RNA sequence: CGCUCAAGCGUGUUACCUAUACUCCACCGUCAGGGUUAAUAUGAUGCCCUGACGAGUAGGCAGGCGUGGAGGUCAGUGAC
RNA sequence: GUUGCUUAAUUGAACGUGGACAUUUGAAUGAAGAGCUUUUAGUGGGCCAUUUUUGGUAAGCAGAACUGGCGAUGCGGGAU
RNA sequence: AGGAUUGCGACUUUUGUCAAGGAUGCUGGCGUAAUGGUUAAAUGCCGCCCGUCUUGAAACACGGACCAAGGAGUCUAACGUCUAUGCGAGUGUUUGGGUGUAAAACCCGUACGCGUAAUGAAAGUGAACGUAGGUGAGGGCCCGCAAGGGUGCAUCAUCG
């Protein structure tokens, strides 16, 4: 009633402090990605001069997409799709790559297409089709006040800070990835680049591992 | 008529071994069993008393009772759509110790040492088991290790 | 109420809650306990036991009169005395003035031990008595008269 | 009505305050780089060409 | 014929029971006949109980 | 769509009372207001118990109330029953106490108020204690009912068979003893 | 003329309702255990009740 | 600014074989068949009534006027609709006599309440 | 139907057509999770907010529409 | 500590009294709430497909094994 | 779509302004059969005859020429689980008596049924060592700023 009018001036001043903290952190994460790309490119040139071959580090993060629809799916691969949250046709997640998680993908390889994303495709998915799980309830990520309220205990005080954990694969990937609701994608705008969809990427079809070409397929669906 | 005896379809299971017939070594009898130990079951063709039914070959269970020549072992089995508790009474000749629990006790002592040691020095332990991670980047030297150019061979008749 | 039943709700559907295959015929099993030893053994082995056979010996011209004797626990005992005469009696009876409790007039045969009565002399009258029932009364102070 | 950060721009600037500094300095371009050495090889072109 | 987990009943209705049914509708009317009979007897006898 | 769980599932709990009583639903409205507002665990428990059926609300004997007072450090707590409070004639020294319940019997009214107690109803309790401070909830015995003994009958459960009457010549001989075939 | 036996839609029925574990409890059921052991075990628990009663004083 | 009404499905749900056989009336009745195609939904057949065809909650029980109709049999029955002219319209019953319609129509036009019928025989 | 450097057979590379499937918005119903008479007119069974889901014979439960009589109530309608 | 068990025994075995060690609740992933009780319907003629497979020359023949369908199911394609 | 305001922001030297928690502004024609509604025919594409037993029906499987009215899980004696109501160690007026504005409504109480004790074939006997016993779990309340401790109904397991 009274003094709550004066709080309108006060409460705005504390959010001006938080925006400065977001700006400096976003500048720091920009400096991490630019140095990461330049260090790998120059390291190849270092090795090539000394009659040696630089082998790149294996992918720490992989993105999966449900290709096959429902019904006529055996029980063992149907159970694994249920664990990876690909219940509907055209669904995303992100998977932290380990030896254990790789064996799950072997079981369900006919029904999914997957590959290694980059800091570009991940940025578009979290903005355009990003949704958070907040006491059940598929709630959108419109403002960054929502992300701080739930995931304030593990750092992650912004939308880009959540993106940082997914790309770099930090210590709180398990909490941050489970917070996100699976990405309900549309069908691709151009197409699949094939006559038939169920034959494996290397023979002709769509499913299985495609490494670098998953980035092209998702941006059309995004 | 159909045959459903006690030792039905037990031609190879209770068959003894190749060059291990006759008497049993004395270490089988010397082993101790307290109420709590986990044990795997193996039937022995020579010893006919206190012999297990074919279903329990390769099963594992906890000991609940001990007596003169035998040990009581409870085994859970599947039937219909519901697990049931069952009580067996097998002699010492069939039973041996399980090595599954063995590795767990090694992990308990090592974690206690790492927590006690590192807290007065390191201030960082990392005691949860890590799954097999992917590779890190490296450089391979080609000095005295030049790549050998291969090619697919043509077809021949042996 | 005829409107609330489910036969009103079934108007429209063909079978009326009885299936198309089973048909609802007259008497498919039998007529009351039929084939107890043959094809309703699985029902009677479960749920009932002891059904067939005959234990014990016969009693010709039995009367529910010889076998009477309604019991009375020591928990109840004081309920036979009136409500007005209770707060008076519980506080100081102290012999030569104990409240007489005739159990047979109320309608009880055997005075019987269960509860733990307070330390007051009682003087009870009854037909039959238990061995434990007498020990509890003598511990308080009173006695048991037979009739 | 959920807007979209990629379009609209005021919703973009509601998130990522760095969007001013990114767009002003042109980091989706950044000149960038460098002589000193166009810095060569040794015996890689023999195995590669063959 | 039998079978759930119900108590075994004993219903003795295998004879022509419907032919030999009685319903006491007369209870109320028959009471007034007795009160009338007790009153009219006292009028005849007069001074005696 | 791969439905993991069942769709359009019900809550599997009594939301409101099945009874159409006017005075009971007034009592529900008071505690339903408090449970949302107060944030005191006491109020959410009493809200549940008002919705329960006659079987789920058994009678609490006055001797059962006297036992809870002998607890070490619980002499002056307001004992809140949610049901009926019956009189018991297996006890004498009933202490000076305060009780809260839906109903009290004619006998139990005299036994409490003779000692100098306070037979209170749940609305009068709510005036004194909104949050429920220095209280002690008591619940009567569920599984001592005549229907409870017959549930889950079979070999070799140790339960009572459903029968009318009574002793011998009635479910004794074959299948209940070794002399006549077997003992179940 | 009639079909004899099959196991079709049998495991599929079982996984609808459950396929459950047998619960487990602390203090398991002491049945089918040596009688000589149990008699001495009763006297041990009777004697130790006297010990703890005397301590609380 | 009052929400514009959209009726979804204006065509009447007729019963199957209503036109074919005379005894089957046009009142709707669900097919309980096993060979039936109306139950199973085949391409190029009649539609069935379903909850998806239901009208909007903002504009339910409203005519072209945007008013919920109330049945009136006398002058005393007009007293609920005095301060509710825009929301509630009236309609006079069939069983009312000719002279009593003039009594209701007179006092109805005073307060500015719109009657659907009347008109009024003439 | 007609087709012959095909409108045939094997292989490659692009565009284009299109399902009640996928993405987005409107409305209906069902289920769940909340917020509220703190005098504050009209249904606390109220008045709002947020999220998900929708095929179905045998079968089960829920909420409604109509017919013939009985108790109450609109001092209901009617030879105009 | 406990005893009528067991020991050549002041041993052992069961069930304990008090004590030390919670970031690092000591693999991964998911969790749609978890566990439990009563009561009663319909059903108890099945059939087809991809692999495994017995009888038979073989069958749109007979008979089993593991998942998925039809029966209970429309919609786009295989002319039907 | 929504229908006072509240939020996040941006551009501002400042006031304020704005594409920022869902369309406002300006203009013309007609004001009625013109827009819509039902109804009949024509044109494009699609559509086998219902009910029934069956693994399977448009079927060369059965019933159906057509219309009107009638036409099929009812009532009772013993009962089981669940639910509402009244009283609660008790409960049940109504066989019967008293009254009456007369098959109603109202009032009365000896008995008697079930419950409060079981187990045995029967003769019969007949439920507190201890705070009505310990151990593990337990909602809620109590002490405390918290960490944690105390007290622990229902119920489940377990040994006496």
């Amino acid at each position: 009633q009274k003094t709550a009018e004066q709080v309108a001036a006060e409460r705005v001043a504390r959010k001006a402090e938080k925006r400065a903290a977001i700006l400096e952190r976003n500048a720091a994460y920009q400096k991490e990605y630019e140095t990461a790309e330049r260090a790998v490119i120059d390291a190849k040139r270092e090795a090539k001069a000394n009659s040696s071959y630089y082998v790149s580090a294996e992918a720490k993060l992989v993105f999966v997409v449900r290709i096959k629809g429902i019904n006529k799916i055996p029980p063992k691969p149907r159970k694994v799709l249920q664990l990876l949250r690909l219940n509907q046709i055209n669904s995303g997640t992100f998977v932290k790559v380990t030896k254990a998680t790789s064996e799950l993908l072997k079981l369900i390889e006919p029904y999914v297409a997957y590959g290694y994303p980059s800091y570009s495709t991940v940025r578009q998915l979290v903005y355009k089709r990003g949704y958070g799980k907040i006491n059940k309830q598929r709630i959108p990520l419109s403002d960054n006040s929502i992300v701080e309220a739930n995931l304030g205990n593990y750092g992650i005080l912004s939308v880009d800070d959540l993106i940082h954990e997914i790309v770099t694969v930090g210590p709180h990937f398990k909490q941050a990835n489970n917070f996100l609701w699976p990405f309900k994608l549309s069908n691709p705008s151009g197409g699949w680049g094939v006559p038939r969809k169920f034959k494996h990427f290397i023979q002709g079809g769509s499913f299985g591992n495609r490494e670098e070409f998953i980035n092209k397929l998702v941006k059309s669906m995004n | 008529g159909k045959s459903h005896g006690y030792r039905s379809r037990t031609r190879y299971m209770f068959q003894r071994d190749f060059r291990k017939h006759g008497a049993i070594a004395l270490s089988t009898y010397m082993k101790v069993y307290k109420v709590g130990d986990i044990v795997d079951i193996k039937a022995n063709g020579s010893i006919h008393k206190g012999m297990p039914h074919k279903f329990y070959q390769g099963k594992t269970g906890v000991v609940y009772n001990v007596t003169k020549s035998s040990v009581g072992i409870i085994i859970n089995k599947m039937v219909g759509n519901r697990y049931l508790e069952k009580r067996l009474n097998l002699r010492v000749e069939h039973i041996k110790h399980s090595k599954c629990r063995q590795e767990f006790l090694e992990r308990v002592k090592s974690n206690a040492a790492k927590k006690a040691e590192a807290k007065a020095q390191g201030v960082a332990v990392q005691l949860k088991r890590q799954p097999a991670q992917p590779k890190e980047s490296r450089v391979v030297s080609t000095e005295g290790n030049v790549p050998q150019t291969l090619a697919p061979v043509p077809y021949e008749t042996f | 109420p005829t409107r609330l039943t489910k036969t009103r709700k079934h108007r429209g559907h063909v079978s009326a809650g009885k299936g198309r295959v089973g048909k609802h015929r007259k008497h498919p099993g039998g007529r009351g306990m039929a084939g107890g030893l043959h094809h309703h053994r699985t029902n009677l082995d479960k749920y009932h036991p002891g059904y067939f056979g005959k234990v014990g010996m016969r009693y010709f011209h039995k009367q529910q009169a010889h076998f009477w004797k309604p019991v009375l626990n020591l928990d109840k005992l004081w309920t036979l005395v009136p409500e007005e005469k209770r707060e008076e009696y519980l506080k100081s009876a102290s012999k030569s003035a104990a409240p007489v409790i005739d159990t047979l007039a109320a309608g009880y045969g055997k005075v019987l031990g269960k509860g733990r009565i307070p330390d007051v002399p009682v003087i009870v009258k009854a037909r039959f008595v238990s061995k434990l029932a007498e020990e509890k009364i003598k511990a308080a102070g009173g006695v048991v008269e037979l009739i | 009505q959920k807007k979209n950060p990629l379009k609209n721009k005021q919703v973009l600037l509601r998130l990522n305050p760095y969007a001013k500094v990114f767009a002003a300095e042109k980091l989706g371009s950044k000149k960038v780089d460098q002589a000193n050495k166009i810095k060569p090889s040794a015996t890689a072109l023999e195995t590669l060409k063959h | 014929a039998i079978s759930k987990n119900l108590p075994i009943l004993k219903n003795h209705f295998r004879k022509h029971w419907q032919e030999r049914v009685k319903v006491h509708f007369d209870q109320a009317g028959k009471k007034v006949s007795r009160r009338h009979a007790r009153a009219s007897k006292a009028a005849k006898i007069a001074p005696r109980p | 769509i791969d439905h993991t769980s069942k769709q359009h599932k019900r809550s599997s709990h009594r939301t409101a009372p099945k009874s159409d009583n006017v005075y009971l639903k007034l009592l529900v409205k008071l505690y339903a207001f408090l449970a949302r507002r107060t944030d005191a665990p006491f109020n959410k428990v009493i809200l549940k118990s008002l919705f329960l059926s006659k079987i789920n609300r058994p009678p609490v004997s006055v001797s059962r109330i006297s036992r809870a007072l002998k607890q070490e450090g619980a002499a002056q707590k307001t004992i809140v029953v949610v049901g009926t409070v019956t009189d018991d004639n297996r006890i004498f020294e009933f202490p000076k106490t305060t009780v809260a319940a839906l109903r009290f019997t004619a006998g139990a009214k005299a036994k409490i108020l003779k000692a100098g107690g306070e037979a209170i109803t749940l609305d009068q309790l709510a005036v004194r204690a909104p949050k429920g401070q220095n209280t002690l909830i008591v619940r009567g015995p569920r599984a001592s009912r005549e229907a409870a003994r017959h549930f889950g009958f079979g070999p070799h459960k140790g339960k009572a068979p459903r029968i009318q009457s009574t002793g011998r010549k009635f479910e004794r001989a074959r299948g209940r003893r070794r002399s006549r075939a077997f003992k179940v | 003329k009639s079909k004899n036996h099959t196991a079709h839609n049998q495991t599929k029925k079982a996984h609808r309702n459950g396929i459950k574990k047998p619960k487990t409890y602390k203090y398991p059921s002491l049945k089918g255990v040596d009688a000589k052991f149990r008699r001495n075990h009763r006297f041990a628990l009777h004697g130790t009740a006297k010990a703890l009663a005397a301590k609380r004083a | 600014l009052h929400p514009k009404i959209v009726k979804k499905h204006t065509k009447k749900f007729k019963r199957h074989h209503s036109d074919r056989y005379h005894r089957v009336s046009e009142n709707w009745r669900k097919q309980k068949g096993i060979d039936s195609v109306v139950r199973r939904r085949f391409r190029g057949n009649i539609s069935e009534p379903t909850i998806g065809y239901g009208s909007n909650k903002k504009t339910k029980f409203m005519g072209p006027d945007g008013r919920k109709v109330v049945l009136v049999s006398n002058v005393k029955g007009l007293t609920p609709l005095l301060m509710h002219t825009k929301t509630f319209a009236a309609e006079i019953a069939h069983n009312v006599s000719s002279k009593n319609r003039i009594a209701i129509l007179a006092e109805a036009k005073k307060n500015g309440i719109k009657v659907t019928n009347a008109k009024a025989r003439l």
